[PDB]
């Protein structure tokens, strides 16, 4: 059988589109392409085994093709079919990779909407990064409020303690010192700790709202991504026709 | 102004204190006790000296200022309050910890909260490296300390290249020795004509004889310094070997050296002492015995951020990788609805348990399924995460685990990301995943090296030699066929004679086997060492074995010199991220280098500190930074000032970014001047060394010269007067552009590669003049770039037809300077055309290209170092102006002999790059996980093989490059 019409033969020196085609495909999927060493007569073969693209060189001598000397096959197609029927022993060859106005308009529309989705994805990513930075700074501020609340808390505990005892009744030195200054001082202290705890609580609520916004942004980005990959693949495979 | 500080006395009564914003801590303490004297229960209070202050910073941490003279702004306390308690810690320890925390950017106590045992073992055990480096620093003080603080900036090549040898007359260099030894500075000059091979002591003796105005015959009491900067000649090397002397030889400049006394330098250098920090104090079965398969239980995922309606089902991708090689096929769990991510499934792998290599890395991913677009459902990872299947102490991970999942890297569509970091996401709002690993009724660990040695010796021509030689010379990214791999593995015992084959033979071995890897381990054990330019490749994604990287590191230890180490430092810092544990041999090598050479230490610190804002390596680089700052010596204070300065700058630009976005140029400039005039800004921005070059000091700012550009970026121009007395000899003013909003790691890579291109061209025998000017990135979109003197863009020169640039060069070089100016322009143009083609830099309009008055030409900004576009692509086509300048204004620019020699130099440069393309491949492959959008996905690095045509022979590449040039200009 003649070459240049078989499924496995793809042609030019792309070199890396083989990796894309063979990635995330079933074991035994294969491709044959002539490139990377010389203009014609190289004919390397990429076979997917163990998740890896094994490379096998097809030696050519005296009009004969074959993996290793001596070469017993006539054409590339004969070798491919012979090793499709029989194993390489290490897995036999299994899966070969295979009007004008309408297709042109479809390709143009796909390019336009791919650009739309790319810009939307970029905007979503920048919003994600900004929200992440806001979340981190808000968490740091929450921890700072926690530490300030704690320090004010043992300050308040020490105050009451000493006060309550040192200054209890007229029998002590504080005949009217408590009422004069110290009860108001403790009043200001509890007002301050209440203000700080209220600030901590409201900032935790704001952090929860920001985390919900972060979750929503992540959901939107993660839903819009695979559609973007699918559209990129479709645009690429229509551009590969370029006719 | 008063800020109404709330002071917390030991009794507990709050004190409303009023103090100036610029106030010393001790003054505030004294005022606080003075006010508390009015407060009740003053008799309970103890003496002022006993107590100490406590405050909470904006970094959500508390600090007790043992000895702080800082202002209130410098305290950066979160809330205006000041607790008073009895101190319990150590003064020196706490102040050192505060300094280290300000240098790193995060407090040292956070590393103490981290309970991960590998972190604590790293912190305790890297202090041996720190202490050994410090002890080495003090072996021959003050000479050793002089080497540490001021290291010789010498080339690795003592033998001079023949072209600059011909530049010298008989190999005689004329140097102006300046001596200022006098009651007052009078700048005594002695002109010397000495051979370039003389050691510094001979220069000292002959300059002494010159100063004796006769020939006296001081002895061991004198050293040399570069005029205008803090560079010194202390090591017995050829005078030419120092980079200053070679630069003066090559550029035809007059070298000026001050003669100074040893004692002044010795007094200039304080003692370096290191003290142990506080944290310096605090059944097994062989893996080969276990006979079972790898099998991991995926229990559940807490939650995933994927829509229920938009996406039907999710699953988990898995793998068993070793570098980038899947040791076996990937496994999946049955698809479940997004509402209930519960699998509870024992996924099983083809890999046999003893067949596990020491560097296995069981990657994961949570991925989506969508069949709406087509029958073949599209799969995209919702999130990813890696797990090392071995512990830092060689034990296979058991029990249950919980992994937080990182987001997918931008532009990476592969479901798994085995390039990423091996650990949980520190954020806990991220999607988590519970797993569980097989239990073998005991702790199972990788076998020791001796058992691997014992396994071998039991588990295990001309055409062959020619094929081996052909393989050894092949590109590292060259594709290897299975026949080649079997041939390489068969003749390994003969591959050992060819030591350049190790990066290839390594990819020949199947890491799946337990029999092959023992033999490979014995081979690496007896492998003859190779050159550091080839053993650097063995430190990348693809070579993760402990023995491989141990061999590579010991080869760099034997053969890498500090000249190249400062050049390949960015690559090694980025290759740190590819290591598996925290305490490895590469980190010890880099640390011991940075703790014996302040040139290495300064840039080590700044690279890590730049990469501290990425959460994936923030913890590793923070532990490394704290170790360095423990043992960096006296430089840390200087670093702080630099950091302080940088912070101020960033803050200013932040106010420029949002507050000054919509105002015009004049009002932004006046607000900038107002911000400058603040005394704290002046204190922070002056009197510190430079981040771009530690040897050049920045002095008093020039507010008139400092100005904000009118370009779209709006960066800042900052001008510093040189503190050195010899300000005229080197340069009056140090000018730097501060950019806040542009990524400048790509620019660093481009300029570095330009530097190696220039070096290889000079070494070959070609004089192509490059400008690898200094660039530094210290954060995220934050960078410092140097200023080049007397340079103007092509747009500026042309504005001030086709002959404008040549007319300007004629006006600026009329006379005998015409021919030399034209020659330098041609050589610079040849070098930059070759470089911009090979690296495929972006579109270069007039603004991207500048020409000095001398004749040199250079490119300023970059950002496409491998043609970030889809995918050949000659960006820099020779404009008709360029041709006119090349051929001295002749209309028939193509039909001149100058054009013929221009093309011939371009061809020789292209070949020169092509023989060393292996180095460019390795240096580009070290920058994969850097996060730069341009340099992931080897499809990007294959551009440097397309433009260098590595698969073909040199003649096909010659024809390809000739065709590329012929298309480009197309007659102008």
């Amino acid at each position: 059988m003649s070459l240049q019409d078989a499924e496995w033969y793809w042609g030019d020196i792309s070199r890396e589109e083989v990796n894309e085609k063979l990635r995330d495909t079933a074991d035994g999927t294969f491709l044959v392409r002539d490139a990377s060493t010389k203009m014609h007569g190289d004919y390397t073969l990429t076979l997917r085994k163990g998740g890896n693209n094994k490379l096998i060189k097809i030696f050519h001598r005296d009009g004969k093709y074959g993996f290793s000397d001596p070469l017993t096959f006539s054409s590339v197609v004969e070798l491919i079919n012979h090793y499709r029927n029989e194993s390489l022993a290490d897995v036999k060859l299994l899966y070969p990779v295979s009007n004008i106005e309408a297709v042109g308009k479809k390709l143009h529309e796909y390019n336009t909407q791919f650009q739309e989705k790319s810009r939307e994805y970029d905007r979503l990513y920048e919003e994600y990064t900004r929200t992440s930075q806001e979340i981190q700074m808000k968490r740091t501020a929450i921890e700072a409020f926690n530490e300030t609340i704690k320090i004010f808390e043992e300050q308040c505990q020490t105050q009451e303690r000493y006060s309550k005892e040192y200054i209890e009744k007229f029998k002590r030195e504080g005949n009217e010192k408590e009422i004069q200054r110290i009860m108001h001082n403790y009043d200001k202290l509890k007002s301050r700790i209440s203000e700080i705890i209220d600030s901590r609580r409201r900032l935790e609520e704001d952090l929860k709202k920001q985390a919900a916004e972060y979750r929503e942004i992540d959901k939107r980005m993660n839903s819009i991504k695979p559609d973007l990959i699918q559209l990129r693949k479709t645009r690429d495979q229509y551009l590969m026709w370029l006719t | 102004p008063r800020i109404l500080v709330e002071c917390l006395l030991p009794n507990g009564m709050i004190v409303t204190l009023e103090c100036l914003r610029e106030a010393t801590l001790i003054t505030i303490k004294h005022e606080l006790f003075k006010e508390a004297r009015k407060y009740p229960l003053h008799q309970l209070l103890q003496d002022e000296s006993s107590y100490i202050f406590v405050s909470v910073t904006q970094e959500a941490e508390r600090e007790e200022f043992f000895d702080e003279t800082r202002r209130l702004c410098d305290l950066r306390l979160f809330q205006p309050f000041l607790k008073v308690i009895e101190p319990v810690g150590n003064r020196e320890e706490k102040i050192l910890n505060r300094e280290i925390g300000f240098a790193i950017g995060m407090p040292v106590c956070e590393f103490d909260m981290v309970k991960d045992p590998e972190v604590q073992d790293f912190r305790r055990n890297i202090l041996n490296v720190c202490k050994e480096a410090v002890d080495l620093r003090d072996l021959n003080s003050p000479h050793s300390r002089a080497m540490y603080v001021y290291p010789p900036n010498v080339e690795s090549s003592p033998e001079l290249p023949k072209h600059i040898y011909n530049k010298l007359d008989k190999g005689q260099i004329i140097v102006v020795i300046w001596v200022i030894v006098s009651p007052n500075n009078d700048k005594q000059k002695y002109t010397l004509k000495i051979n370039h091979d003389c050691v510094p002591e001979q220069v000292i003796a002959e300059a002494i004889r010159k100063k004796t105005r006769s020939m006296l015959l001081y002895q061991g009491k004198y050293i040399l310094k570069v005029c205008g900067c803090d560079e010194y000649f202390l090591e017995k090397y050829p005078l030419s070997q120092y980079k200053y002397i070679r630069s003066c030889i090559m550029l035809g400049r007059m070298p000026n050296l001050m003669l100074m006394a040893k004692e002044s330098l010795y007094s200039q250098l304080p003692m370096d002492c290191f003290t142990m920090p506080s944290y310096s104090r605090r059944s097994t079965k062989s893996l080969w015995v276990i006979n079972s398969a790898l099998r991991i239980k995926i229990l559940c995922a807490t939650y995933v951020n994927v829509n229920i309606r938009d996406i039907d089902k999710i699953y988990v991708r898995t793998g068993i990788y070793h570098g980038g090689e899947p040791l076996c096929d990937n496994v999946n769990t049955q698809r479940v609805p997004c509402s209930n991510p519960r699998w509870n499934e024992w996924l099983n792998y083809d890999i046999y348990i003893p067949d596990l290599p020491r560097a296995a890395r069981l990657c994961l991913s949570i991925c989506s399924v969508k069949g709406r677009k087509g029958a073949k459902e599209e799969h995209c990872p919702l999130a990813w995460g890696n797990i090392n299947l071995f512990d830092y102490t060689d034990t296979l991970v058991s029990g249950k685990m919980a992994l937080n999942l990182w987001p997918v890297p931008h532009g990476l569509e592969d479901l798994l990301n085995p390039i990423g970091v091996t650990g949980s996401n520190p954020n806990k709002e991220t999607p988590c995943l519970e797993l569980e690993f097989d239990w073998f009724s005991s702790v199972v660990k990788f076998p020791d090296m001796s058992v691997i040695e014992e396994h071998a010796n039991w588990s295990v021509r001309e055409n062959d030699k020619e094929q081996l030689k052909a393989i050894s010379t092949r590109d590292p990214l060259s594709e290897i066929t299975e026949q080649e791999k079997d041939f390489l593995w068969s003749h390994r015992h003969y591959c050992v004679t060819i030591p350049e084959i190790l990066p290839k033979l390594l990819l020949s071995v199947k890491w799946n086997s337990r029999d092959e890897v023992a033999q490979m381990y014995c081979l690496v054990k007896d492998w003859p060492p190779i050159k550091p330019e080839q053993a650097m490749e063995l430190l990348d994604c693809n070579y993760p074995d402990p023995m491989v990287r141990g061999f590579a590191v010991r080869c760099l230890e034997k053969y890498l010199t500090d000249d190249k180490l400062s050049q390949y430092l960015i690559q090694l810092v980025q290759v740190l991220k590819y290591e598996q544990y925290l305490d490895n041999l590469l980190v010890r090598f880099l640390l011991k280098k940075a703790l014996t050479n302040q040139r290495i230490g300064h840039f080590f610190f700044w690279h890590l500190k730049s990469e501290m804002h990425n959460k994936t390596v923030s913890q590793r680089f923070g532990l490394l930074l704290e170790s360095y700052c423990r043992a960096c010596g006296m430089y840390l204070k200087h670093l702080n000032r630099q950091v302080e300065a940088m912070e101020k700058l960033i803050n200013l630009t932040d106010i420029l970014k949002q507050e000054k976005k919509d105002e015009t140029q004049k009002v932004q400039m006046k607000f900038l001047v107002e911000q400058m005039r603040r005394p704290d800004f002046m204190d922070a921005l002056q009197g510190f060394l430079s981040p771009l070059n530690p040897a050049h000091q920045l002095g008093n700012l020039r507010l008139e010269e400092c100005r904000i550009m009118s370009s779209a970026k709006r960066p800042l121009w900052l001008n510093w007067e040189n503190p050195d007395i010899m300000s005229e000899l080197l340069f009056q003013n140090n000018e730097i552009i501060f950019k806040n909003g542009d990524d400048l790691r790509q620019d660093m890579l481009t300029l570095q590669i330009i530097r190696i291109m220039e070096n290889i061209w000079q070494n070959q025998g070609l004089d192509l003049r490059m400008l690898p000017y200094g660039c530094l990135s210290i954060g995220d979109c934050v960078g410092l770039i140097e200023v080049v003197r007397n340079s103007h863009t092509i747009m500026q020169i042309q504005c001030k037809n086709s002959h404008t640039l040549h007319q300007w060069l004629k006006d600026k070089n009329k006379g005998e300077i015409y021919d030399a100016a034209i020659d330098l322009f041609t050589r610079s143009c040849a070098g930059y055309c070759v470089a911009t083609f090979i690296l495929g830099i972006g579109d270069r309009h007039n603004s991207n290209i500048m020409v000095k008055d001398d004749g040199q030409l250079f490119h300023i900004d970059f950002g496409h170092f491998l043609d970030h576009k889809k995918k050949e692509r000659v960006p820099f086509v020779l404009t008709q102006d360029f041709l006119i300048v090349i051929s001295k204004g002749a209309q028939e620019c193509t039909k001149t002999r100058e054009f013929e020699r221009f093309q011939e130099m371009c061809y020789k440069a292209y070949l020169a790059i092509r023989q060393h393309a292996n180095l460019f491949i390795n240096l580009f492959s070290m920058m994969l996980g850097s996060g730069m959008p341009e340099l992931q996905s080897f499809d990007d690095i294959a551009y440097i093989r397309k433009t260098l045509a590595l698969d073909k022979t040199e003649q096909e590449a010659l024809e390809y490059f000739m065709k590329q040039m012929n298309d480009a200009r197309h007659g102008g």
